[PDB]
């Protein structure tokens, strides 16, 4: 027996319904009722971001994101810090308040934002910060708090033809369809449209749903992945907001097609204000299955993530699901040969599955119209940074990244983009750059792009992205654990202006190490940030470092001869 | 002409120069090949210019950092010779804890101090850094010669590789770090 | 505090052919006469709050880390301690013969080390020679022979070392309650054979001594005598032992005020006062308050304080330089060079002896006792009594070190000697190289451990 | 063993489902590990195991031996790369070799010695975490400890569950099962499997410490290349 194989299923929830403080009385219970010991329970809760909290009457977390950072966020959370006597990341005395800090939350588009006791609260204001001071000070409960603090916008500011058919068709009318009461047509149709994951691997969902068939298991799972974790990254948000029958309508459609008898919706703990809404769109799609009910029709599932980016791997999802650490497996065996609990298991990711729902509605050829040939479909594009209208836009894949750019009317004079997120790339907005065509092909976008103009600094947004990577590695693997770190700790120094030349060059081989000897996904991405800032930033980042006349035997230039001047699914899927 | 070296002792035991001696009567011949610059054996109080500089220890204050950095502008190879240089060795064992509680300690806490005792502070003792560093941090290294400390047999080869331009090597059963 | 008419600052930074580092500063009124000298060690290492919290049994391997030249002394001092702690005093025959043969191997080579690398550059080429000349390499160009055979004498005593702690610098054989280890056959013959030869070049050495003090005595004495008690361990009979003992002390007229007092009690008898300007301490004895209580430690307190040296041609040396001139060289500054090299001759006839002792070979490496949480190792290091406290919880974890290091004693007499060489060579203004380095020769007189002192 | 695949342009023979580095390692061919033990299997973490096939850079110990299949074990990035590993477990923990009991009996360390490494060029964390001493007959020194898995199977095998891998990311730490958290409180035992399978200076006996002479200890004349199961592994 390893460390994998000490599942408890159920936990993460019964962990959430244990908050609403983790004691030893509360330990031993769950002890009893999942079989492990009471410091194994403790340590797999240790793991989730939002387990972590000191208990107190209002839990507040600002959202630490480059884009809510250049919204005055910091200023902020210093305002209402002050007004109690506490720092960032400790309690008051009374245990009335926390304050505290989170990644990226989902509200790119809405900044600067901060969640209280789970719930969002965006485009706040030193105004916004008086008024909770007194909500907080009089002790007034939020049941009683103005709705509309709580309130997210999901402006969409440009309709394509996945959104105007969302709009147009009602869920259920999917059903009727001859395609969705056969499985190897759905299947067939997946497959001819050229379907890509839009989770940001762009993996081809046939050859997924494929190898998840080809299994002699009769007992399948299909997972969706809400664990919209990626920063900047709120195009699911939507989605799962305007339009759930879609998806739960998008997770039968893909169930049936691999045979699975159960679905599961992974949502994150960030967008547990839509679960009522989820939870209504589920029970009117469970009803509108047929063929071929009752023992044939998927059973659909919610469960709420707890603060971890890395459990939106694949592997690490399903994990957390079975109750354990969000650590991504040792692979192979793969999910789709062995995921939860060993049965074949396919994850896809919201948008893939709302397109699924898409392409059996009106077949394979309307979706290969659009987009490139490698590059099928439309792609919905979540906009934020310095631009006028954030929001949704959705393009056909292929499109320059400067027509996106541009239709979100830039504030300032463009200076950088970040395209994906930070796992992405970081660009500085010239015309060559701009001109790229945003495919898997050319320019990779899982939808991410956020706008900086000339007030920013390049090396201050690599530093946030920096501290992001290395607070949200799952410990695991030793280049990841410990580069993430490094990484963190050069920009530090760079911050604290005495970081030397050799302070930077050091770097360059565990960017290698990350890239090449991690267990997932994670370790590449983790060094984007870096090899672009080098790559399109040199100068910038030069003109703050002191002198030192280090000889590298592998330097920063020998990353990039490696990397940019010349594959995310290779950690996640076998080959073909 | 000769070749020049010169060796500093900076947040060390001193440990390393007695294994450069521990070469016994082969100092004695390396006296004919070189000559030496400022160093413990010598009475030279400032130093530069020469070929090689044999640095132990690392760097835990203000003036440290100054000899150091000297010895770099000074010397053609700098040599970061035994584990304090390296890594920062047992001095840097402190930089799990704050220094001030340290002084504390040592000075006021302590149960055979004298009654009223106070932690030291005086113009004459120089300002102490936050973190022991290993010399690599302020400087360029050309040569890391490890141990703790390195056998002199270790310290032998090497200078010898040095002396007639061979690069150095370092085959497993040589190599420690204690 | 430097009251109060001292109006400029000349400073020896760093101080040269000295273990470690040391910094002296000279401090004269307008006129450009020595108020008052200072000998300062400036860094910090803060050990004993540090190695709080770890495992009791790592002690005696990392706390030698503090120095250089004398981590057998720091190794064996723990060891004791660590003794102490797991309940066992008397060692078994062969753990107890292979420390005293690491010990006296050490302290000959400390001693070599002092003398023919550090002192006799200055003893031998003079006072004020030209600085390129004035070291090692100087003497090895103009008194090849003699250096040598000093080379030789700490290559043996090193060897010794090597052989009973594994290396020569940071060894590991002594743990509680013994030893890890024994000699060979070939190792203990290898040593033995060479043991004769290196003792008749300490005879030599000591022949060498004499002839310089006979010529220039009245030229040393200028740089001082001592009217301070003189503090060492004694073995109950009470000869000179350095690797084991009870606390001795006598005045300066000695005199024996105390006499076999328990180290273990050592925190009753002695006490550690502070100064501003240096990270040493001063300790003096408690029930005489300071600076009455302030003593004297090293080669020449040991001998004075000794009624007898156990080895023959040692004794014979030492009763030569205690009648010198008339007993002032004894208790003089520069003294210390000529009772430091009785020493090493004295560890060379040890050694000499302790090689032919089959015991070295035996299998009675060591012993169990009864569990406590306190102990104490004392002993007398190249450089004066060393002192090492630690205590343990039942966890085994450290709770608490105390070091008190031989240079340390010795803080209060070398400041008084150094101003003494100050205005005795610098209130004659002005100052040159070669008149500074005369400050520096009543400084190394001492062999001041610096670094065991940085801590 | 009846298929074979390709190892350094060498036939290594291979029973099917083994991985690539089960059948090297039976076969006499090393390749650096820290986490894969012959009673334990891989816990994927060290990542020392890194070869070249198919054709980018994976862990042997994950990576399926299949007939024909062509790895490369040995090269020049792959020196650099478990080098930088190597170096980086250096900088994450307080490896102080001169002050540890396990030094010349440690495999983190030999293996470095192995891969030439003169100095991490990492700048070192310096974390602060305690030993737990509360066992009577045992101890656990965190910021040496590799995260290698081995100590917890060990203990999950032969069924006393006293030991977890807890934490994210930096904060990753080997802890007790206990409701208090110390290892006392525990049902492990000087006698556990688990108590001796450690390959560096974390979890270690009481006592015990500095018995074998230098010159004398495990790993002081030869490297892990060069030896048998017997000794590499414990
Ligand atoms: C560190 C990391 C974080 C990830 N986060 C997400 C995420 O939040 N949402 C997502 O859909 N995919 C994420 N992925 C990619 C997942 O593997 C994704 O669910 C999978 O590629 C789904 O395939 P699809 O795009 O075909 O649905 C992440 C990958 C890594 C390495
Ligand atoms: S690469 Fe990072 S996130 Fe992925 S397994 Fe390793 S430590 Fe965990
Ligand atoms: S490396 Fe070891 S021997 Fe050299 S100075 Fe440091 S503690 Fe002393
Ligand atoms: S555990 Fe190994 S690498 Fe770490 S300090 Fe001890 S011997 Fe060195
Ligand atoms: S204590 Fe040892 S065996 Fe256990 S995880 Fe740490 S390094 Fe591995
Ligand atoms: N001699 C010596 Fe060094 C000091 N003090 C030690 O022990
Ligand atoms: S042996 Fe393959 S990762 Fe440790
Ligand atoms: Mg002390
Ligand atoms: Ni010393």
């Amino acid at each position: 027996t390893t460390e994998r194989q000490r599942t408890a299923p159920g936990l993460l929830a019964a962990l959430h319904q244990a908050r609403s403080p983790l004691d030893a009385q509360a330990l031993a219970e769950l002890s009893t009722a999942f079989s492990l010991p009471p410091g194994e329970i403790a340590a797999t809760a240790s793991f989730y971001h939002f387990f972590q909290t000191p208990p107190a009457r209002y839990q507040i977390h600002f959202v630490d994101h480059v884009v809510d950072h250049h919204a005055g966020v910091a200023a902020l959370c210093n305002h209402l810090c002050a007004a109690f006597a506490i720092q960032p990341g400790q309690r008051t005395a009374d245990a009335r308040l926390f304050v505290g800090w989170t990644a990226c939350a989902g509200l790119s588009d809405q900044a600067p934002a901060a969640l209280i006791n789970g719930r969002p609260m965006p485009r706040l204001d030193a105004a916004r910060i008086d008024a909770l001071i007194e909500k907080i000070q009089a002790q007034i409960p939020m049941d009683q708090w103005p709705t509309e603090w709580f309130a997210v916008t999901n402006a969409i500011h440009r309709h394509g033809p996945l959104l105007t058919w969302l709009d147009t068709t009602p869920a259920e009318a999917v059903f009727e369809h001859p395609t969705a009461h056969d499985p190897d047509a759905i299947l067939q149709a997946v497959t001819d449209a050229g379907l890509r994951g839009r989770g940001g691997a762009g993996f081809p969902t046939a050859t997924k749903w494929r190898f998840c068939r080809e299994n002699a298991d009769p007992e399948r799972f299909l997972i969706c992945n809400a664990d919209e974790g990626e920063p900047g990254t709120f195009k699911d948000r939507v989605l799962l907001t305007r339009y759930p029958e879609h998806l739960f309508a998008g997770m039968i459609l893909a169930a049936r097609a691999i045979g699975a008898d159960k679905a599961i919706l992974y949502l994150r703990y960030e967008y547990q204000y839509l679960l009522p809404q989820l939870e209504a769109a589920r029970e009117r799609i469970a009803s509108a299955q047929a063929t071929v009910p009752q023992a044939e029709r998927v059973t659909l599932e919610i469960a709420l993530g707890a603060g971890a980016y890395v459990c939106g791997e694949e592997s690490a999802l399903i994990e957390s699901l079975e109750g354990k650490p969000g650590r991504p497996r040792v692979r192979p065996p793969y999910p789709v040969t062995q995921g939860y609990l060993g049965h074949p298991t396919v994850v896809n990711n919201v948008e893939t599955l709302v397109a699924v729902a898409a392409i059996v509605g009106n077949g394979a050829a309307w979706w290969r119209a659009l987009g490139t040939p490698d590059s099928s479909g439309p792609k919905l594009f979540c906009v934020s940074g310095d631009v006028a209208q954030p929001g949704l836009y959705e393009f056909p894949y292929g499109v320059a990244l400067g027509d996106v750019v541009t239709a979100a009317r830039p504030l300032g004079t463009r200076y950088a983009v970040q395209v994906s997120g930070p796992s992405g790339t970081l660009l500085p907005a010239t015309p060559e750059q701009l001109a790229r065509p945003l495919a898997f092909e050319a320019l990779p976008c899982n939808g991410t792009v956020m706008v900086f103009d000339v007030r920013r600094d390049p090396v201050a947004i690599v530093h946030h992205f920096a501290r992001f990577f290395a607070h949200e590695s799952c410990g695991f693997c030793t280049p990841c654990r410990v580069g993430t770190q490094l990484i963190a700790k050069t920009f530090e120094k760079i911050a604290a202006g005495y970081a030397t030349r050799f302070d930077l060059e050091r770097l360059a081989p565990a960017l290698e190490a990350m890239r090449l000897a991690s267990n997932c996904g994670f370790g590449l991405s983790a060094g984007n940030p870096v090899r672009d800032l080098i790559a399109h930033f040199r100068q910038q980042l030069e003109a703050q470092l002191q002198p030192h006349d280090f000889i590298p035997a592998f330097s920063l230039d020998a990353e990039l001869a490696a990397t940019r001047r010349l594959h995310l699914a290779q950690f996640e899927q076998p080959e073909v | 002409r000769k070749i020049r070296i010169a060796t500093a002792s900076l947040a060390g035991c001193f440990g390393c120069h007695m294994s450069f001696a521990d070469i016994d009567t082969r100092l004695l011949a390396l006296a004919e090949w070189v000559t030496f610059d400022r160093s413990p054996l010598t009475d030279w109080k400032t130093v530069g210019e020469c070929d090689i500089a044999l640095i132990e220890g690392g760097v835990c204050n203000a003036e440290n950092v100054e000899v150091l950095r000297a010895y770099r502008r000074a010397a053609r190879i700098l040599v970061a010779v035994g584990a304090c240089a390296i890594n920062g060795g047992l001095p840097a064992q402190r930089n799990q804890h704050r220094v001030e509680r340290l002084l504390t300690q040592v000075f006021e806490a302590d149960r055979h101090l004298a009654p009223g005792s106070r932690v030291p502070n005086d113009p004459e003792l120089p300002l102490l850094l936050e973190h022991v560093h290993p010399i690599h941090e302020i400087v360029r290294v050309d040569y890391y010669l490890p141990g703790c400390p390195p056998t002199a047999e270790v310290i032998w080869t090497f200078l010898t590789d040095l002396l007639v331009g061979r690069e150095p090597h370092f085959p497993y059963p040589t190599l420690r770090y204690d | 505090s430097l009251p109060a008419n001292a109006t400029r600052r000349v400073a020896i930074d760093p101080l040269s052919r000295v273990e470690g580092h040391g910094k002296v500063t000279i401090w004269l009124d307008d006129d450009g006469q020595v108020v008052e000298a200072r000998l300062h060690i400036v860094e910090f290492r803060g050990f004993e709050a540090f190695i709080v919290g770890r495992p009791y049994w790592e002690a005696p391997v990392v706390v030698q880390r503090l120095c250089g030249i004398c981590p057998v002394s720091h190794h064996l001092a723990a060891a004791k301690a660590l003794d102490r702690l797991v309940g066992v005093t008397q060692l078994p025959p062969t753990a107890e013969k292979m420390r005293r043969l690491m010990h006296y191997g050490q302290v000959l080579q400390s001693h070599a080390l002092h003398f023919f690398y550090l002192a006799a550059p200055d003893l031998l080429l003079g006072f004020s020679a030209d600085p390129a000349q004035r070291n090692v390499f100087g003497l090895a160009a103009q008194k090849r022979e003699l250096a040598r055979q000093g080379i030789l004498v700490r290559q043996f005593g090193q060897e010794c070392i090597e052989a009973t702690a594994g290396k020569r610098i940071h060894g590991t054989s002594a743990v509680p309650g013994g030893i890890h280890k024994n000699l060979s056959r070939r190792e203990r013959m290898a040593l033995l054979s060479r043991a004769p030869e290196i003792r008749s070049w300490c005879e030599a050495a000591v022949a060498l001594i004499e002839r310089l003090f006979t010529e220039h005595a009245p030229f040393f004495a200028q740089f001082g005598s001592f009217q301070t008690k003189t503090f060492s361990l004694v073995a109950a009979d009470g000869s000179l032992d350095l690797y084991d003992g009870t606390f001795r002390v006598k005045e300066a007229n000695g005199a024996i005020l105390i006499d076999h007092y328990d180290p273990n009690d050592y925190d009753q008898l002695l006490v550690e006062a502070v100064r501003p300007w240096s990270y040493m301490k001063f300790p003096y004895l408690k029930a005489y308050g300071e600076p009455d209580g302030f003593y004297r430690v090293g080669p020449s307190a040991r001998l004075i304080n000794c009624d007898r040296l156990t080895t023959a041609r040692a004794e014979a040396a030492r009763q030569r330089f205690l009648t010198f001139d008339q007993g002032t060289v004894a208790h003089s500054t520069l003294g210390y060079h000529w009772a430091r090299l009785i020493e090493m001759l004295h560890c060379a006839e040890l050694i000499e002896a302790l090689l032919t002792d089959a015991d070295l070979e035996g299998g009675e490496l060591r012993a169990r006792g009864q569990r406590q949480h306190r102990g104490v190792g004392v002993i007398e290091a190249p450089r004066g009594t060393l002192i090492h406290h630690y205590e343990v919880g039942d966890d085994d974890l450290i709770t608490y070190c105390n070091l008190i290091v031989s240079t340390t004693h010795n803080n209060a007499v070398m400041n008084q000697a150094v101003t003494t060489a100050a205005k005795a060579f610098l209130s004659g203004v002005t100052l040159t190289e070669a008149l500074l380095n005369h400050i520096e020769v009543a400084v190394r007189a001492f062999d001041p451990c610096l670094s065991c002192a940085t801590h | 063993a009846s298929e074979t695949f390709t190892l350094d342009e060498e036939s290594i023979p291979f029973v099917p489902g083994q991985t690539v580095l089960e059948a090297a390692l039976a076969a006499g061919r090393y390749i650096p590990h820290l986490c894969w033990h012959p009673e334990m299997g891989n816990h994927g973490s060290c990542r020392l195991c890194v070869v070249e096939a198919n054709g980018r850079i994976q862990a042997s110990c994950a990576l399926p031996a299949q007939p024909g299949l062509q790895v490369v074990s040995k090269s020049e990035t792959l020196t650099r790369v478990r080098r930088t590993l190597l170096e980086m477990l250096f900088a994450e923990g307080n490896h102080f070799c001169p002050g540890c009991e396990k030094s010349g009996d440690c495999l983190l360390q030999a293996l470095a010695y192995a891969h030439g490494m003169t100095a991490s060029h990492f700048d070192p964390f310096y974390p602060q975490r305690r030993i737990d001493a509360s066992h009577p007959d045992l101890w656990l020194d965190p910021n040496r400890c590799i995260l290698c898995g081995l100590c917890v199977r060990a203990s999950l095998a032969e069924g006393k569950e006293a030991l977890v891998i807890g934490g994210r990311g930096i904060a990753s730490r080997l802890l007790a099962t206990s409701a208090s958290g110390r290892l006392g409180d525990t049902a492990l035992a000087a006698t556990d499997r688990a108590a001796r399978i450690c390959p560096v200076g974390a979890l270690n006996f009481k006592a015990a410490g500095f018995t074998t002479p230098i010159g004398k200890r495990r790993f002081d004349h030869r490297p892990p290349e060069a030896m048998s199961d017997k000794e590499r592994y414990t």
